[PDB]
RNA sequence: GGGG
DNA sequence: TATAATGGGTCTGATG
DNA sequence: CATCAGAGCCCCAAA
């Protein structure tokens, strides 16, 4: 779809898109702030779209 | 998958945390005991071969490890989620 | 905002003697149009239940204290005989347009969120005239011509968007 | 409300039932109504009359029956079975020793049956048999390539029902013949069939070049025994010319009517085109003792007589729709039919001559299986077996009246060409010259055209009306592109006062070119504009202002609209939307005249007027093979006064009896900053709260619990390691209770799996030990929802093994199937389409106050680009905006007839009125004019818009009259600087919708052999990074990004384990190892003999198997 | 068999 | 394990 | 003049 209002180096990128693209390196991220104790709790809670907050 | 291959490598991780705050012997009749050595369960009798003890102090050899891991638990709180 | 239906489960459902379906239904509830003549009221339940040969309109919505139903005609379900209908509908003050996967307001089990048309105001328009103080020409005549469904009358608008305006001159007052 | 229309045309004859080529085609094959000894020699009783009798004891066909479906077809669709029928088969084994006759019904299987629109139900889901376009059999005479001067006669029968022969006159002057890619003298042949050479110069004489140049001397000094057998070893390296080998070989190669049929239509066009009359559909025949031919020396002589100049002799074009013929429905399963029989008559001679020979009945000396076989992989395998398309009503009509070139028997993508695709001038009337794919597809696949009919013969015809010196006849007559060649034929808008044909000079055609022609000079005159087109392409309003190449675009989307719920008819129609709603019999009519007695969603009752109460239940929700919900709703009410043919109810995209594929949209041509961009399309907020294109959605989620070695799988609520707010929707079984929100990752059917010798590893059951809970036996393998899927449950199925009436496949318990809807309103990615080839994605969805509105308030719906109109040339938008505009104001929608409708002149008759009502009200209602609205008319006078010097009122009703309004931009008040042109447009939601395309994987499913990701988002696959995209990293040269590309996040599961692993810990990614697919590639190589070695600079093998490889 |  | 049974069912370009 | 090897990419739902 087209971004008018997007600076040239830029694009947009729907977050459901870039939950599962950088999966690896969200679950890393909560577990650095604390949104999830261990990385593997982590992925337990992107499983159902509710849990997700 | 990726994904097993990283929780497996990390459950092995999150466990020889235990080898360590039990002991040598007691971090080893649960080796026998799961199978953690040979693959197959080594009853209380079997095992009694290879320390002296008879199939009671074995027992409380299991049991007192178990226990003492279970302290190590909700107090470390990792074990739970790995279901 | 939301609507339990007696025996039915969810949206996509249909009742024996009424012609419409539930999908028309909720279509033809959300042109509902509801005052409400206490200000501190927030919420309402309107009550229906309806049987026989009718053609049930808005009127035969349960009376309730403090609120109006400003289109009483609004056909809302063809009934046949043997046909029977009980509802109960929320109605919700709020602003705007809040659909209805963003509310989900469910007074029950087996509620259905319905779609809100918040906004009272059916159509704005403004007219620009060419006038004079016989002195200058080419000044502005300004003509509002706000239509309304009822629960807020035009003029109450125009109040309030000037207010809603004003407030907002205000938030130019402390800069950093 | 009023319904104006246009056009000056009267139709006659109106479409014929639009199924017709399927319905009729069908019930003709099979002749289940007709009485046995009643039945024609065609379809299936052709078929045993062609298989019969079987000589060994000498087996006779006397005729077959059709039984009573086993099951309603909503049972077959409900329970995956093929709406079918039995057929049995009456035969007696005539024993030709002694005479003893058993006689029996034999069960030959079931045959599918065609539902009343000329669908089918195979397993459950619609299928419709794709009418298949092949070169007619027959003789076609063609001119050399390689050789200018000389031809080529071709000899083309039945597909698969006998060889194709070619009679090359070769470098020497005597004529070849070239069958079966093998070629020798044709004189060798002719003196089979008896010919001395006299009859030679006697029948042929003429050309002493070719009459005498054939005759040779060698051949002729011998029998028609002897030649017989001279030829049987010309053609079969190995076999011994025995004189009852080679006449079995030969008869059954050219004279057997059961290996070689040139069929009934390749019987007339080579009795027409040589002059003849041939006795049976073959080029040969054993009369008296020896052979009789009937078309060997016709075609000769004529061939020869075209190598001269000679009258009547003339080429024929092979792409001719007079040589080109349709094979529909029933001859195509008619085809396979034959064949499972012709292996059914094989088994019953293997069984005829071992076993008993005078122990035998018919039953148990005919295996059905090779009949049930054929017919059921006609229907399941077959190219022109296609999943039916119904997204819509249209879809359906569409695919039905769908021919293709290619499949069993036709062409192939690859091995056609040019010629084949080319609109033909014979297409005209018969096959629609706009409906065709753009792509590889381009001119293989075909639509019929309104008006046309297959024939008995199978050739296409079209209608026209007889002129009779310069009086048109109500007389209607329907002609082959050969027949129709032989007349100057008037076209469809020639003045006509009354019958009589008004004009000097009339334009018609003579052999499809166009002539300019006096009234005296005319025979026939066209029947109407719409016999050319589609019946897609004839729904397209004023499409005689529009690009063919985008005309084509608007024909194809049509069939992809989405049925709506707000559905509605489009303001400008072409009067062709109600026989579409009718024929596609998706709606509900009267069946005669009576009165309503009950009303409701789910059934109407009819108290006829013959006192019989009719009661039709409706279509309420039903999901179609692509997910739209098929839903038919109530147009009546309780003591309605309906005559015969009146619409009880609405099928889905109908609105009161019309064709609903979209909404009409009250749009604004005009950029919009960007947001309108190369075919972007911006629609207001406004849209989604009168839930316009808003439509519903229904998913299928099925799953079986079978038998395992290991245990039972078990459709449990009871599902291991988990909490109740998980199972909270499940019912007491475990499947989801129906009504319940399900969103992804949600519980839909509880069930659990034993595991295997995955008997928990040691380090899990030190685990499991320490927390004390024990390894469940059973584990979690429940139905879940799909990432981007959801909805609410609206049924549920269960079928289990045990239960009354249902049996599973093997080793299968039972299965669920749990159905998800979800109405879906318009989204920001979601494609929309008119009827003229303008397609977009919604880019941007504005707020009603950033809506450009007109000066009384109303803001426009759609914003539409005006760059998007000079290059693609489909103006036809623009007409229908500005009538649109006018029956906005007027209230009205208008009829306009393809190439006859509403002109210019007309559209501002109505604009001007409609002026009246857009400012009239304004200037009594105490407004004048708009100071801004000066301000747009001071620019456009400017533009030559307005007259200078009039006052505003006629300045703008100036504007009015080209469709152009003054327009305020909504976020500022301030006008748009110039008149913009408004008015309402007629715009579809298409299927392709983002929530079906969005998908993004970081990993999941890989590949068995080579560990690279599987495709597809079912899959939940990966993107396939090809050549070209590699091409791209390495012109870049992104190094490293390729390397990434080519082992971590693809098939190095050494390196995509460890990747992973490091980003979870934080870690940059390592250094990749070696692609498991190079593995593979190595070691297929060794199974080729082939020793790849992997080697250091010292030329020392280096070991890419860690020493796993080597012992 | 559709999309680009 | 023993009547006798004996022969099937396109389209072009490069290279020998 | 015969035989063999080529004949665009990615994506969907189906099977």
């Amino acid at each position: 779809v087209v971004g008018p209002q997007l600076k040239l180096h830029q694009c947009g990128l729907p977050k459901r898109m870039a939950l599962e693209l950088f999966k690896p390196f969200l679950l890393k991220k909560m577990e650095e702030k604390g949104i999830a104790p261990n990385v593997k709790a982590a992925r337990r809670m992107l499983e159902r779209q509710r849990d997700i907050k | 998958s990726p994904v097993d291959a990283a929780t497996q490598s990390l459950l092995s991780e999150e466990l020889e945390k235990a080898l360590s705050k039990l002991s040598e012997r007691e971090a080893m009749v649960l080796k026998l005991r799961k199978g953690l050595i040979d693959g197959r369960e080594h009853t209380l009798e079997e095992v009694g071969a290879f320390f002296g003890v008879t199939r009671e102090r074995i027992r409380q050899i299991e049991n007192k490890a178990l226990r003492k891991l279970k302290y190590h638990e909700s107090r470390t709180r990792k074990l739970r989620d790995f279901l | 905002t939301s609507v339990y239906i007696e025996d039915v489960l969810h949206e996509f459902s249909t009742i024996p003697g009424v012609k419409e379906d539930v999908v028309e239904i909720i279509l033809n509830l959300k042109e509902l149009v509801v005052r409400f003549l206490n200000p501190s009221l927030q919420t309402v339940t309107l009550l229906l239940k309806a049987e026989g040969p009718k053609e049930v309109k808005a009127r035969d919505f349960l009376p309730v204290a403090d609120v109006e139903i400003m289109n009483p005609d609004l056909h809302i379900a063809t009934l046949e005989e043997g046909g029977r209908l009980n509802m109960e509908v929320r109605v919700d003050r709020g602003v705007g347009y809040v659909p209805a996967e963003k509310h989900g307001i469910k007074d029950r089990i087996n509620a259905i969120p319905v779609d809100a048309v918040f906004s009272p105001v059916r159509r704005v328009a403004f007219q620009v005239e060419d006038t004079r103080l016989g002195q200058r020409t080419d000044l502005d005549k300004l003509t509002l011509r706000i239509w309304t469904d009822g629960s807020v009358t035009p003029l109450e608008a125009l109040n309030q968007a000037v207010e809603i305006l004003r407030e907002h001159l205000t938030y130019f007052s402390n800069p950093q | 409300m009023e319904i104006k229309r246009f056009g000056r045309i009267r139709e006659v004859i109106p479409l014929p039932p639009l199924t017709e080529i399927q319905v009729e085609s069908y019930r003709r094959a099979l002749q289940a109504d007709v009485p046995p000894e009643k039945r024609e020699n065609v379809g299936i009783q052709a078929a045993f009359r062609e298989t019969f009798p079987i000589e060994e004891l000498v087996l006779d066909f006397l005729e077959y029956r059709l039984g009573e479906p086993p099951f309603p077809q909503d049972e077959c669709r409900e329970k995956d079975l093929t709406y079918q029928a039995p057929l049995y088969a009456r035969l007696q084994l005539i024993h030709k020793d002694t005479g003893l006759i058993k006689e029996d019904e034999v069960f030959l299987g079931h045959i599918p049956l065609m539902t009343e629109d000329g669908s089918f139900i195979i397993n459950g889901a619609d299928r419709v048999i794709v009418s298949q376009i092949h070169r007619s059999p027959g003789v076609y005479f063609t001119p050399d390539p390689a050789r200018p001067g000389r031809y080529i006669a071709s000899i083309i029968p039945l597909p698969k029902r006998g060889p194709w022969i070619d009679l090359e006159v070769e470098p020497n002057g005597v004529v070849s013949m070239k069958v079966n890619k093998r070629k020798f003298p044709l004189v060798l042949l002719l003196r089979v069939l008896g010919y001395d050479q006299e009859t030679l110069a006697r029948e042929l004489g003429a050309y002493g070049e070719l009459v005498q140049g054939l005759m040779d001397e060698s051949v002729f000094a011998m029998r028609p025994e002897e030649a017989l057998i001279r030829l049987f070893t010309l053609l079969r390296p190995g076999d011994p010319p025995k004189r009852d080998k080679a006449v079995a070989y030969v008869y059954g190669l050219i004279a057997d009517p059961r290996r070689y049929d040139l069929g009934e239509a390749g019987r007339y066009k080579a009795e027409e085109k040589l002059g003849i009359r041939l006795s049976g559909r073959t080029l040969a025949r054993f009369e008296d003792g020896e052979f009789k031919d009937e078309v060997f020396l016709p075609t000769l002589r004529y061939l020869f007589a075209l190598t001269a100049g000679v009258p009547g002799h003339e080429v024929d074009d092979i792409d001719h729709l007079g040589n080109r013929r349709i094979r529909t429905v029933g001859e195509l399963m008619t085809d396979q039919f034959r064949v499972g029989l012709a292996r059914l008559a094989r088994g019953v001679r293997e069984r005829m001559l071992m076993g008993s020979e005078d122990s035998l009945t018919p039953a148990k000396l005919v295996n059905s299986r090779p009949l049930e076989a054929a017919i059921r992989e006609f229907f399941s395998r077959s190219q022109l077996s296609q999943f039916k398309d119904e997204t819509n009503p249209l879809s359906s009509l569409r695919h039905k009246r769908r021919i293709s070139a290619l499949g069993p028997g036709g062409l192939t993508r690859e091995r056609a060409g040019f010629d084949v695709r080319d609109v033909h001038r014979t297409h005209y009337g018969r096959i629609c010259p706009v409906e065709t794919p753009e792509g590889a597809n381009i001119g293989l696949i075909t639509s019929l055209a309104a008006y046309a009919r297959v024939d008995e013969l199978g050739f296409i015809r079209t209608p026209y009306r007889r002129v009779v010196g310069g009086v048109v006849t109500d007389e209607v007559v329907y002609m082959t592109a050969t027949e129709e060649d032989r007349y100057t034929i008037a076209q469809a808008n020639t003045p006509l006062e009354g019958n009589r044909i008004a004009a000097e000079r009339v334009v018609a055609r003579r052999k499809g070119e166009p002539v300019i022609v006096s009234p005296e000079e005319v025979e026939f005159m066209d029947v109407s504009p719409k016999q050319v087109f589609s019946v897609n392409t004839n729904l397209i309003p004023f499409l005689e202002h529009d690009d063919a190449n985008r005309a084509l675009m608007g024909s194809n989307m049509q069939t992809q609209a989405v049925p709506l719920i707000r559905a509605q008819a489009p303001v400008v129609m072409t009067g062709l939307e109600e026989r579409v709603v009718r024929d596609s019999l998706a709606a509900l009519y009267a069946e005669e005249d009576g009165e309503v007695a009950k009303v409701d969603g789910n059934r109407i009752v009819v108290r006829y007027e013959d006192g019989r109460l009719v009661e039709y239940p409706l279509r309420r929700f039903y999901r179609s093979n692509q997910g739209t919900a098929l839903d038919q709703r109530p147009r009546v009410v309780v003591g309605q006064r309906v005559r015969k043919g009146d619409l009880l109810a609405d099928g889905p995209a109908s609105e009161n009896g019309f064709l609903a594929l979209g909404q009409n949209v009250l749009v604004a041509i005009m950029p919009f900053d960007g947001y309108n961009f190369e075919d972007a399309i911006v629609i207001s907020e406004e849209l989604l709260k009168r839930d316009f294109y808003t439509s519903i959605h229904i998913e299928r989620y099925e799953i079986e619990a079978r038998d395992t070695k290991l245990g039972p799988e078990r459709i449990t609520r009871d599902i291991p390691h988990l909490s109740e707010a998980a199972l909270r929707d499940l019912d007491e079984e475990g499947v989801v209770r129906i009504g319940a929100e399900v969103k992804p990752g949600d519980i839909l059917v509880g069930r659990t799996s034993f595991k295997g010798e995955s008997e928990p590893t040691p380090e899990e059951r030190l685990l499991r030990s320490i927390f004390g809970e024990k390894a469940r036996d059973v584990k979690d393998t429940s139905l879940r929802v799909p990432p981007g899927e959801g909805g609410i449950v609206v049924r549920t199925v269960r079928l289990r093994r045990g239960d009354p009436g249902v049996e599973l496949k093997p080793g299968v318990r039972e299965v669920v199937r749990v159905y998800v809807a979800q109405k879906r309103k318009l989204q920001v990615g979601d494609k929309l389409a008119n009827r003229h080839g303008n397609k977009g994605v919604v880019a941007k969805i504005l707020p009603v106050e950033d809506m450009p509105h007109l000066p009384d308030g109303t803001p426009v719906d759609v914003i539409l680009n005006p760059l998007g109109v000079p290059s693609r040339m489909n103006l036809g938008q623009i007409l229908e905006t500005h009538l649109g505009l006018a029956g906005y104001f007027l209230g009205q929608r208008y009829i306009s007839p393809i190439f006859d409708g509403a002109k210019e002149p007309e559209i501002k008759e109505l604009l001007a009125q409609a002026f009246e009502v857009y400012f009239g009200k304004r200037k009594g209602e105490g407004f004048g004019v708009d100071k801004r609205e000066v301000e747009v008319l001071r620019r456009a006078e400017k533009l030559g818009l307005v007259t200078p010097g009039k006052t505003p009122e006629e300045q703008l009703k100036e504007l009015f009259l080209q469709g152009k309004v003054v327009l305020y931009d909504g976020r500022t008040g301030e006008p748009i600087e110039g008149p913009i042109v408004v008015g309402q447009m007629f715009i579809m939601k298409l299927y392709h919708m983002v929530e079906d395309k969005m998908h993004a994987r970081s990993t999941g499913p890989y590949s068995l052999i080579t560990q690279q990701p599987l495709g597809g988002k079912a899959q939940f696959g990966g993107q396939r990074f090809g050549e070209m995209e590699v091409w791209a990293l390495e012109a870049y040269g992104a190094a490293h990004t390729l390397q990434e590309m080519l082992t971590l996040k693809s098939d190095d599961i050494e390196g995509r384990n460890a990747a992973y692993e490091a980003i979870i810990k934080g870690e940059d990614v390592p250094e990749p190892s070696v692609p498991e697919s190079f593995r593979v590639l190595v070691k297929e190589l060794q199974a080729l003999a082939l020793d790849v070695q992997t080697l250091d600079e010292k030329d020392n093998p280096v070991d890419i198997f860690e020493g796993l490889a080597s012992k």
